[PDB]
RNA sequence: AGAACCUUACCUGGUCUUGACAUCCACGGAAGUUUUCAGAGAUGAGAAUGUGCCUUCGGGAACCGUGAGACAGGUGCUGCAUGGCUGUCGUCAGCUCGUGUUGUGAAAUGUUGGGUUAAGUCCCGCAACGAGCGCAACCCUUAUCCUUUGUUGCCAGCGGUCCGGCCGGGAACUCAAAGGAGACUGCCAGUGAUAAACUGGAGGAAGGUGGGGAUGACGUCAAGUCAUCAUGGCCCUUACGACCAGGGCUACACACGUGCUACAAUGGCGCAUACAAAGAGAAGCGACCUCGCGAGAGCAAGCGGACCUCAUAAAGUGCGUCGUAGUCCGGAUUGGAGUCUGCAACUCGACUCCAUGAAGUCGGAAUCGCUAGUAAUCGUGGAUCAGAAUGCCACGGUGAAUACGU
């Protein structure tokens, strides 16, 4: 819409990709996250948590 | 009042004021009155014979200050008296306007 | 990016006929609200959009106050003047903060605020358009039927409502039906329906007659009054200044065709058309149609009229459930009492006897002289006390001394009656005597006087036990009032 | 908006009829194509060769022949049975309606008058107040300017020049094609009833609707067309329908209508040379070179088009020259030799060469056109068209006189 098109001005993104949805995970189990591994194929920019 | 000089061309701008002006001085003072009148207070019934006879075709009660050269037959409530001078109108109109004012209560 | 802001403002301005300024003010408020939600603390935020570039700056602001209660939104005058010496109490200090990235979240908020402003201004335009048509018959299509109202579509995004009270009792509308009704109210409410339409009120009848009778639209015939029982029966009163036109005949039309068209639009409502008269009694006779009136007695003081009818016409004059008398009373503005000729005579004889008994009792006159006063039209002690002396002197056998004595007796009888009621309750006598004791309200004085305690002496003679049953009087308050009364009566 | 045949509806004569042409049904034959022909041709007698698709192969579609018919056909009569279309009063300013109003009424009033105008065009007055068809304005073309684009259009300043805008190159210019600016009594003065408006002036490319055009109010002639076509009747249907060859529409004591060419010296002939616009073009326009005195022919660029071609404009001018004559005026008519179109030029084409040389020497009664880039005069293009203009429709060159006035 005109308001979604206005993202080009301040944010800069052309059309925010094409659609919008964040890979969310399913249910059935609780837990406590004890250990996180991040492996990076060489050449790719490491983000701040890596 | 809002336009007719900037909405369109200047040729029709000056012209449509004349359509307003010629309609104002002859009709404009009756504009906000809907329906047939109820009493015509007339200043002269002689040269305005077409005025007094137009109400009798509609049964409106007429009031007219007539002179000796006028015709009393047309008007119902005939008021005799001089009405040609300017001084007589000062006594006439100011008095009869108050009679409608006491009726507006 | 830049030119895209201008293209969006131009597209929205042209499509919604809305001021660009109002859209920007709302986008600024939307972005300020979206910014406030990204901070954990309650901050105040101003956003300013540049009208040429579409670029926007975000400012956190603090209100300059004397005492700071909210450190997240308020700053002391001393601290504000450290940044700008020109600032006063009530001004704002502004810090430029990082403008929120225009993600699909801000985009959705901006869309919602635009849609809200578009609706607010579409609504203002609808109110301004329909304000000139207040009092007129509008035609709508039924969009939705609820239990309590009907929503009409008028076109051009204008919605009207008919309330349940504004409908006829037997009407059943379906979505897609066409409905006519009078626009009787335009409300500039920020939420809800703005246009209120009626089919039940008298204005619907008046405007249907204006459309169906050209002589009413041309102001040749005037509707003076309308009384209505919606979907059952109505009465209209018509006048004309043109003696060549029958106003009733014009409203009925050829074989009733005009009145039947109006009746059909109102679901078969029966319409009586009556001639307006400037004489109230003649107008009420006309309003009572189709019942024949035998006599009318007018009570100007009570604004009531007693209507005598023949015993055969009584049921017609009252009508089904009193509908005819009620519609005539609403049309005339008078309270109308319908009775038989025999009942009216019996009522007048009972009133005359009650007036004679009152005059004999209070004026110390004989029954023969009291009868003469009633035959001359005097019914009350007030009339005899206050009427001009000339009218009393027109009565055969009254001289100026006897009229003066009669007026003095009438005034004294009125004073006696007033004093009696003022001592029976708490109007004046007990509102001064019994209420002398400090603490006596007017209600308590009337409660005391209802027990026969009318004076401050009567209260001084009471025990606490004699007053214990008076609602709102405690034994302590009773004891205090009796002692106050005794202090004034016995020790003053 | 163009009759040699065709056209063509007419005449002489040769032929044919459910047919020149259409829908429907029956059976055969594909259709098609080539050839010999009877005869003036039509039509008819034939003779070869081919015999394609769908396959419901016991039949449809495409198409020819034969037969029966119901019909088809008619430029045959009625324009006063009519539609459509069109002419004219006249691009004159007029023709009416609604409601109110006056009169018994038919009707009148409005639209009448004082002014003014191209104009019931506006203005004022008015028992009338508004509305509609017209007038005007809106549309097209031309009148100057700015902006966009720059080819096949153009050449100012810029280099090479077979010195041709031909070639680099340039974007202002002419020109081109789109959109706007602009002229509206807008400004001034006098006049005029402080009206409308008129007569001058200013600025302006243009000034009083700038010029031209389209546009044609109710109705009038019971105008014209039945032959464009459509169509009620009426009538023919071995016919007034149909097919072919040839003729006629062009014939000729005579009168009128409309033009062309002239009667000459601001004129004719010869030589040299200047200046257009617009339009047309594919079984069509035709360079160039070449044979040809000429009309044209041969080979053949380019161009289904701002480029190529028709297409090298005429008076004008400069000069020579004739010398008021029926003559270097005029050229009708007539004989001979040819050019192309087309099956065909005799009745009955245009054109060309050589020869020929008429009437006519500015026109009586009477009558017509035209008020400006008009009259007059000159040359060009186009539709029609195989071919066939002096006509009609368009274009531009040159360029007047007079309008006291009713």
């Amino acid at each position: 819409t005109p308001e979604e098109k206005l993202l080009r001005a301040i944010f800069g993104e052309k059309a925010s990709d094409v659609k919008d949805s964040s890979l969310r995970v399913p249910n059935g189990v609780s837990g406590t996250v004890i250990d996180v591994q991040v492996f990076t194929r060489d050449g790719v920019e490491k983000d701040k948590r890596a | 009042q809002d336009g007719t000089f900037d909405k369109l061309t200047k040729k029709e701008a000056l012209m449509r004021t004349r359509e307003l002006e010629k309609l104002e001085n002859s009709l404009g003072g009756i504009k906000d009155m809907g329906g047939l009148p109820d009493a015509l207070f007339v200043i002269d019934a002689d040269h305005e014979h077409i005025a007094i006879k137009e109400a009798n075709n509609l049964g409106i009660p007429v009031f007219a200050i007539v002179d000796t050269n006028s015709d009393p037959d047309g008007v119902d409530f005939v008021i005799p008296g001089n009405d040609d001078a300017i001084r007589a109108v000062t006594l006439y109109l100011g008095a009869v306007a108050a009679t409608v004012r006491e009726g507006r209560s | 990016m830049n030119k895209e802001i201008l293209a969006v403002v131009e597209a929205v301005s042209n499509e919604k006929a809305l001021p660009r300024e109002k859209i920007f003010e709302a986008l600024e408020s939307a972005l300020a609200t979206a910014t406030k939600k990204k901070y954990e603390q309650e901050i105040d935020v101003r956003v300013q959009i540049d009208r040429k570039s579409g670029d926007f700056d975000t400012f956190r602001r603090w209100l300059v106050v004397d005492e700071v209660t909210q450190p997240t939104k308020e700053i002391t005058l001393e601290a504000a003047r450290y940044e700008d010496e020109s600032l006063n109490l009530g001004d704002y200090v502004e810090d430029q903060i990082e403008s929120v990235t225009f993600d699909r979240i801000t985009t959705q908020t901006a869309k919602q605020v635009i849609v809200q402003k578009v609706r607010e201004a579409e609504r203002a335009m609808v109110v301004d358009q329909f304000r000139e048509h207040e009092g007129e018959i509008i035609t709508g299509v039924v969009k939705k039927v609820n239990r309590d109202n009907i929503s009409l579509d008028l076109g051009n995004n204008a919605e009207a409502v008919i309330l349940r009270e504004d409908m006829l009792p037997r009407e059943n509308f379906r979505p897609g039906d066409r409905v006519r009704g009078v626009l009787y109210s335009v409300r500039p409410e920020a939420r809800g329906a703005q246009l209120f339409v009626t089919r039940s009120k008298p204005e619907m009848l008046i405007e249907l007659f204006r459309i169906e009778v050209p002589e009413i639209g041309e102001e040749v015939i005037e509707i003076k009054a309308a009384a209505r029982d919606p979907g059952s029966r109505a009465k209209i009163a018509v006048k004309t200044n043109d003696k060549r036109i029958d106003p009733v005949g014009a409203c009925v039309g050829m074989r009733g065709a005009r009145v039947q068209a109006v009746s059909t639009e109102l679901g078969g409502e029966r319409i009586d058309i009556v001639l307006w008269d400037d004489n109230p009694a003649q107008f009420v006779i006309n309003a009572m149609a189709p019942a024949d009136v035998a006599s009318i007695v007018v009570d100007e003081d009570k604004h009531t009229m007693d209507i005598a009818v023949e015993a055969g016409n009584l049921a017609q004059a009252i009508g089904r459930n009193g509908q005819n008398v009620r519609l005539a009373s609403q049309l005339s503005g008078w309270e109308l009492n319908v009775m038989t000729v025999d009942d009216l005579q019996a009522k007048h004889q009972a009133e005359a006897h009650a007036a004679i008994d009152t005059f004999t009792k209070y004026l110390d006159i004989d029954e023969d002289f009291a009868t003469v006063l009633v035959e001359e039209g005097f019914s009350t002690l007030e009339e005899l006390a206050y009427v001009p002396m000339k009218e009393l002197l027109e009565i055969e056998g009254l001289d100026e001394p006897t009229v003066e004595a009669l007026r003095e007796r009438a005034k004294n009888a009125l004073a006696t009656i007033a004093q009696a009621q003022e001592e029976s309750l708490g109007d004046n006598k007990p509102a001064d005597d019994l209420l002398n004791l400090e603490g006596v309200d007017r209600d308590l004085a009337f409660k005391l006087a209802a027990r026969g305690v009318c004076t401050l002496e009567d209260l001084a003679e009471q025990g606490i036990d004699d007053l214990a049953d008076i609602e709102g009087l405690t034994d302590e308050k009773a004891g205090a009032l009796i002692m106050a009364a005794r202090n004034i009566c016995w020790f003053g």
